[PDB]
């Protein structure tokens, strides 16, 4: 479920500091409750992969339910 | 089952890490 | 708008007054390129560069439409589509005069012609192609875009062409070209293929009415067809919303090797690489840093990468990727030659198209085509990389970093090579004449084969082994080996044989060692010119000098040929002899022993009978057993319809006689003659005006070699097209 | 304009229109009695 | 014996006789060596 | 790992007497990551490799990527 | 080393004088022409055979020439071995 999704994605951007090259948090800003943004889409998308992943590792049984 | 060669094997796998490894750990501390 | 062409010599200052001498007119077609020699400025190269791109691609749509349409009005393949075993594919009908009228090269259905091998048909074979018509529009939309896109250069070139900071973002290059272009059209072609070639496919097995069958319109918007295989392609269930992929198991699937009901392999698996490579380097070309303030700062990498024998690691590199431009040249060379070689000894063992291992004609044809060319420019390629030394260079941004701590010790690197070349050398070639010698002098124990004194290439035999066995393990999504060469079953169909595993004896181990002999040899001669290539230990002016000039005087005793080109001479005849003897071993064993007929026991009856084991040690026999079978047909392979083709292998000779000729000698010879003859014609009052000169001696040389290349290739492909035309 | 065999005028793309000429020439000769001997 | 080769039959006497015996040879020159340099 | 000991040997790989004298840190990473952490793997192993291989099922290092401990499992 | 032969015809552009990298070479006084200095070999023994001179000679058949011996040694030779 995309919970885990966006889940990891905060993980991996707000609630830590990432060294992610030039760290640049605001290319250009949006809000949900208290982002830095303009990077946030390609973590968010990495994160849709890395559940995919999880999902298909899960394949065999887990939760669906 | 048992083994072949592939002990042979085993032995080459020594004799350059291992062996020399030790070796430079050995004559690091000067004779 | 044409007061401009009659103009010559626009581009240089010198050659632009007048011709003087015959000389004028041989610069006019040396000088016509290389505008690096014109000015400095470089935003002008680049718009020539961008120019000359178009036009080549331009004649590359112009020939392909063109063949197109010969395939469609003057070929057999709408006959040749139902039965594609008992009719031979053609084209280019002869013209009925005198000279060419019994040439007609009948294919049966009455169509002559000339009986081609490219295999465009299996193409053909897998495209779907009923009509010749949408044919004919393809050629027109060909053709078109070809205009289309001078026109393009043409503009950007003569109203609005491009500025300079618009060369050098490789970053943004690398994502675009690497993402968009191959993705995007990749994944294009597997969208066509799933929607068209494997249900035509389907429909090719067993005489399902070609042209009834319907059009890709009828499968647009209609999905009950499509519904009728495939029930999870009712749409598709669109389960990809729902994350699940299990009901697509029927068109995207994974077998991996031969399907004998299509004579290649099965297409679906072709289907989901090619999807799988698509999101795969689009996801890798995803990587650089560009306008967003994300990503690799590229120029750092190359900094990180040092240590202690390192020196200072790869520091300082990209103003030699961007601001010069023959050495990207020669790097790109050397890897698309080796990658093309590598495409040629790769596709005799997977056939990716239709009809392609039962079809023993166009096999070696490709093959041998692809693997001339690799070679043929990976030599370039290293030329422009000698070219790049002598044109761009630093002493300054060039500091103890990995490129200069080579050019310090180079006479240590060149010593242990020709150590090494003379070793492999002698090792090889000696030791195979010293069996001919015993094999000569009835001291036959003293051979070297099975049968006599004994070595056996192990390592590969336990490579192929190990992937004998692999699926299961190592692949348990899988079904069959990768190929049939190093293990299965021998997959086959008909009488004729598609692939049996291969055998390694003894004869592979000298054939294999001379095969890395000569390549060492060739990359020794290279790499010396390009180590030796600004000084050497007597000449300290070469760079100070040029790197295409004929000699240095008399000095030292001789100095003739000490340039670097003359290093790609003997080089470029050294890959000759390479890819000669490569292409003997291929056509040799794959005639020899995996290629033939069959009997209903699978019994394969190859065409020779397995020669290696038996000749393929001596070389008195390696004469014999091969160009008595490789020619003792060509001699009387003319004189009836099907044969006229009086070939000119006979005709190739001569020119290559007439090639070492301009080889042996000097030239003044040739121009103390010439003035002879001026005194004569001056005599009876018709001097020619313009002056002749005789040719200089690197021009000389250089046709010389060209035409010494240009017999032996064509006596070489005349020996095997007629010998594949012997038996396919 | 007529200006262009000014810039047509090269020799090279000359010689092969003569001998094209010529070519033809010999050719219609040997195509419409090549049975004279 | 079993599925490997004969080493098990001579590799014992090397390693019992001939390296104890360059072991303490050189053991014994170094424990003279001149001065200052040793090996 | 006599690899590993040899690098420390280097001069720019020369730890500090204070990076030795400094205890609370070798404290907790000894007594909570050396075995806590290395009695969990255990654990796992049990639970993966062990327990299975003691009731007879046949768990090697390709099939227990897609096999469970348990039928309730998670 | 070999032999060196001078002429009359040297106008005195000096253009061998610079090529020659071997110092084989001096304009010594002369009085015929504008030259005033004509080029002579006073140091053959460091003749190389090289012969880039007399290609910088612009002189109709070219005033200097190289009489290319045959009591060669190590200098005449060149060798850094
Ligand atoms: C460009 C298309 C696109 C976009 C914008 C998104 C964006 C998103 N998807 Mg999504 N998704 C996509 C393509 C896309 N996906 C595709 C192609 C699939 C099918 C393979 C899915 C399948 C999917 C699921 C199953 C779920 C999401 C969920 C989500 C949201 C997670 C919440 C968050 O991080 O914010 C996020 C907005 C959430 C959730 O549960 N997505
Ligand atoms: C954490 C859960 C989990 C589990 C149980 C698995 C389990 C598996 N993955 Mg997997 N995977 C995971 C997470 C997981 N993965 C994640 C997070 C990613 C990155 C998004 C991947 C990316 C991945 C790839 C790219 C591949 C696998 C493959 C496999 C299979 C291994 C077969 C092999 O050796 O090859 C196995 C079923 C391989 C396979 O055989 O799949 C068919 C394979 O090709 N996985
Ligand atoms: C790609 C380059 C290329 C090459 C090498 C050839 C070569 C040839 N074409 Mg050709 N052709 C091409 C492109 C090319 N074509 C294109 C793009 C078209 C479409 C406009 C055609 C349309 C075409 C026709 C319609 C015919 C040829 C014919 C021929 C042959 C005789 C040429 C002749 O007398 O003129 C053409 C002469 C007449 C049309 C009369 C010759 C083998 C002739 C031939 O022998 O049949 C194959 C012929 O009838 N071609
Ligand atoms: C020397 C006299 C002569 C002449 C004028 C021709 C003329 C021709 N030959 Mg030809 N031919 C000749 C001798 C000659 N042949 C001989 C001695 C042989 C070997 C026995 C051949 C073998 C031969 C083949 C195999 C083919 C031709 C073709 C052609 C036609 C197009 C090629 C062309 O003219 O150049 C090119 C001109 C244009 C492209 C325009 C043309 C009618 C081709 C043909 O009939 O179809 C086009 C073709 O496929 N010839
Ligand atoms: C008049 C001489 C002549 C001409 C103009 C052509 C022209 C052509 N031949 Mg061809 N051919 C000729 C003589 C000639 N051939 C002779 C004497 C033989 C031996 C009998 C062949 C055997 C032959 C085969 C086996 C094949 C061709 C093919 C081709 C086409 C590929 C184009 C190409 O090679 O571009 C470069 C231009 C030149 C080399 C000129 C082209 C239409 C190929 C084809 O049709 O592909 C679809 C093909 O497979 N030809
Ligand atoms: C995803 C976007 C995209 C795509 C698909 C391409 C595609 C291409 N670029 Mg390109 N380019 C792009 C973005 C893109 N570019 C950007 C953003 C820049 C600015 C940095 C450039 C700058 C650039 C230069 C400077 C050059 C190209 C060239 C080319 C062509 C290479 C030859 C080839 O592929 O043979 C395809 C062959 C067949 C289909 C047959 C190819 C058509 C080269 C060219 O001139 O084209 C020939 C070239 O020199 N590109
Ligand atoms: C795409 C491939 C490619 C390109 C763009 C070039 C481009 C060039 N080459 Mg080149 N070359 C190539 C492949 C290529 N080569 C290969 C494969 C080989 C090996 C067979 C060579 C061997 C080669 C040599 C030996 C020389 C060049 C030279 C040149 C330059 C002058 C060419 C000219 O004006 O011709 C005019 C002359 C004719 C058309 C004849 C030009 C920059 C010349 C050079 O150094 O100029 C800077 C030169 O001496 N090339
Ligand atoms: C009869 C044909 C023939 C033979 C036997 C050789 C033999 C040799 N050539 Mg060679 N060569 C030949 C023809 C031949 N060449 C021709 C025709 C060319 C011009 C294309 C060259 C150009 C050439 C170059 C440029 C080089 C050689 C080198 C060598 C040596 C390789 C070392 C070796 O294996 O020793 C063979 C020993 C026995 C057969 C006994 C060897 C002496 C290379 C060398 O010095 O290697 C050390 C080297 O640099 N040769
Ligand atoms: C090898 C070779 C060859 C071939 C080549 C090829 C085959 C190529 C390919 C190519 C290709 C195959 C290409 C393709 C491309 C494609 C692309 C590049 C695509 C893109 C896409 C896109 C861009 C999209 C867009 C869109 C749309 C359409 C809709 C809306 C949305 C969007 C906008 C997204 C030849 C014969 C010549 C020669 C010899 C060699
Ligand atoms: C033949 C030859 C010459 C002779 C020099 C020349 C320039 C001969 C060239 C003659 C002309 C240019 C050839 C023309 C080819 C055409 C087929 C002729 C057609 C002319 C009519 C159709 C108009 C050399 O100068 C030479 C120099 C160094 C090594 C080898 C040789 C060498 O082999
Ligand atoms: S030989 Fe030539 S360079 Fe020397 S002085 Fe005479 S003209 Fe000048
Ligand atoms: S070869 Fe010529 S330039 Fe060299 S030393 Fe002799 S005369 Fe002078």
């Amino acid at each position: 479920i995309g919970a885990s999704l966006v889940i990891l994605f905060i993980a991996s951007r707000t609630i830590r500091f990432p060294q992610v090259g030039p760290k640049m948090p605001l290319p250009f800003p949006a809000l949900f409750n208290n982002p830095s943004v303009g990077t946030v889409l390609g973590s968010v998308s990495l994160g849709h992969i890395v559940g995919i992943g999880i999902i298909l590792g899960l394949n065999n049984l887990g939760i669906l339910k | 089952m048992s083994i072949s060669d592939t002990q042979v094997f085993v032995a080459l796998v020594i004799a350059l890490i291992p062996g020399v490894l030790a070796f430079r750990l050995a004559t690091e501390l000067y004779k | 708008s044409f007061e401009k062409w009659g103009q010559p010599g626009h581009f240089d200052r010198t050659l632009a007054k007048g011709p003087k001498t015959t000389t004028w007119i041989w610069n006019l077609h040396a000088l016509a390129h290389d505008f690096d020699t014109h000015t400095s400025d470089l935003e002008d190269i680049s718009r020539k560069i961008f120019a000359a791109h178009f036009g080549q691609l331009a004649v590359i749509f112009l020939w392909l439409s063109g063949m197109e349409f010969h395939g469609a009005r003057f070929s057999n393949y709408e006959a040749w589509l139902s039965d594609p075993i008992g009719i031979k594919p053609s084209a280019q009908v002869v013209w009925p005069i005198v000279g060419q009228d019994i040439l007609n090269a009948d294919v049966g259905g009455g169509f002559h012609g000339i009986q081609i091998t490219s295999g465009l048909f299996q193409v053909w074979r897998a495209a779907g192609f009923t009509n010749s018509f949408q044919l004919y529009v393809t050629a027109i939309g060909g053709l078109v875009a070809a205009a289309l896109m001078l026109f393009a250069g043409w503009f950007h070139y003569h109203k609005r062409a491009p500025k300079l900071e618009w060369f050098q973002n490789a970053e943004s290059m690398l994502n675009h070209h690497l993402a968009g272009l191959l993705g995007l059209g990749c994944l294009s072609w597997a969208g066509h293929q799933i929607h068209v070639a494997l249900p035509v496919n389907k429909l090719l097995d067993a005489g399902v009415a070609p042209k009834d069958i319907p059009l890709p319109h009828e499968f647009i918007l209609n999905n009950s067809l499509m519904a009728e295989l495939y029930p999870s392609f009712a749409k598709g269930l669109t389960p990809f919303w729902t994350l699940n992929w299990g009901q697509y198991a029927d068109f995207l699937t994974f077998k991996g090797g031969l399907n004998p009901v299509t004579g290649g392999l099965w297409l679906t698996d072709t289907a989901h690489h090619h999807l799988a490579l698509a999101v795969l380097f689009i996801v890798a070309g995803h990587m650089y840093r560009t306008n967003w303030g994300i990503g690799h700062s590229i120029k750092e990498i190359l900094e990180n990468h040092k240590g202690p024998f390192t020196g200072d690691g790869h520091k300082g590199l990209y103003e030699n990727m961007t601001t010069s431009w023959h050495a990207q040249l020669g790097t790109n060379l050397a890897m698309l030659g080796s990658l093309t070689i590598i495409v040629a000894h790769h596709m005799y063992a997977m056939p990716p198209y239709p009809y392609l291992a039962t079809d023993y004609a166009t096999a070696l044809s490709i093959f041998t085509h692809h693997m001339w060319i690799g070679g043929f420019l990976i030599v370039g390629g290293a030329a422009h990389a000698t070219i790049f030394m002598v044109r761009d260079y630093d002493p300054a941004v060039n500091q103890n970093n990995v490129l200069d701590r080579v050019i310090r010790h180079r006479d240590a690197i060149i010593s242990h090579l020709n150590w090494v070349c003379m070793f492999l050398g002698f090792h090889s070639f000696g030791l195979y004449i010293h069996n001919d010698t015993m094999q000569a002098l009835g001291r036959p124990q003293d051979m070297f084969s099975d049968t006599a004194i004994q070595l056996q290439p192990v390592f590969a035999q336990f490579v192929q082994n190990i992937h004998t066995l692999a699926p299961g393990s190592t692949a348990p999504n899988a079904l069959e080996p990768v190929s049939y060469a190093f293990g299965g079953g021998v997959v086959a169909v008909g009488g004729k044989i598609a692939m049996m595993p291969i055998a390694l004896g003894t004869a592979d181990f000298m054939i294999h060692h001379i095969h890395a002999f000569q390549i060492h040899v060739t990359v020794l001669i290279l790499l010396k010119g390009f180590l030796f290539a600004r000084n050497s230990r007597l000449i300290p002016d070469k760079a100070n000098l040029g790197f295409r000039f004929p000699c240095d005087g008399p000095g030292r005793g001789g100095t003739c040929q000490v340039s670097g080109w003359d290093h790609v001479f003997l080089g470029l005849f050294w890959m000759f002899n390479t890819i000669a003897i490569a292409v003997y071993h291929f056509s040799w064993k794959m005639q020899s022993d995996v290629w033939g007929t069959i009997d209903p026991d699978g019994t394969i009856a190859h065409i020779t009978g397995g020669n290696f084991a038996m000749s393929a040690n001596t070389i008195n026999g390696w004469l014999r057993d091969y160009q008595w079978a490789q020619a003792a047909q060509v001699i009387q392979s003319y004189g009836s319809a099907l044969s006229a083709y009086g070939l000119l292998f006979l005709g190739a000779h001569f020119v290559w006689a007439f090639s070492l000729m301009f080889l042996f000698s000097g030239r003044g010879y040739w121009q103390e003659l010439i003035e002879s003859i001026v005194w004569a014609h001056n005599k009876l009052k018709v001097a020619p005006t313009i002056q002749p000169r005789a040719l200089s001696i690197i021009q000389g040389r250089a046709v010389g070699v060209a035409h010494y290349l240009l017999g032996a290739i064509v006596t070489i492909w005349a020996f095997f097209e007629a010998r594949i035309i012997s038996v396919g | 304009q007529n200006y262009l065999l000014r810039y047509l005028s090269l020799g090279p793309v000359l010689l092969f229109a003569w001998l094209s000429f010529t070519a033809v020439l010999l050719i219609v000769f040997n195509y419409l009695y090549p049975d004279l001997l | 014996m079993f599925s490997a080769s004969f080493l098990p039959s001579i590799l014992v006497p090397l390693t019992g006789l001939v390296f104890p015996a360059i072991a303490m040879a050189l053991l014994l020159i170094y424990v003279e060596r001149e001065d200052p340099s040793g090996i | 790992f006599l690899f590993a000991g040899w690098l420390h040997l280097q001069p720019k790989f020369r730890p500090s007497l204070s990076w030795f004298k400094s205890a609370e840190p070798r404290l907790n990473h000894h007594l909570a990551g050396l075995f806590g952490v290395s009695s969990l793997a255990w654990t796992g192993h049990l639970v993966h490799v062990a327990i299975p291989e003691s009731r007879g099922q046949h768990v090697g290092w390709d099939n227990f990527l897609t096999t469970l401990p348990h039928p309730e499992g998670l | 080393s070999h032999s060196v032969k001078i002429y009359d015809t040297c106008i005195g552009c000096t253009q061998c004088v610079r090529a020659c990298p071997t110092d084989v070479l001096e304009m010594v006084p002369w009085d015929g022409c504008k030259a005033g200095q004509i080029a002579a070999s006073p140091r053959t023994e460091d003749c190389v055979g090289c012969k880039r001179c007399e290609t910088a000679c612009p002189t109709d058949f070219l005033s200097i020439r190289v009489y290319l011996s045959n009591a060669e040694t190590t200098r005449s030779m060149g060798l850094a071995y």
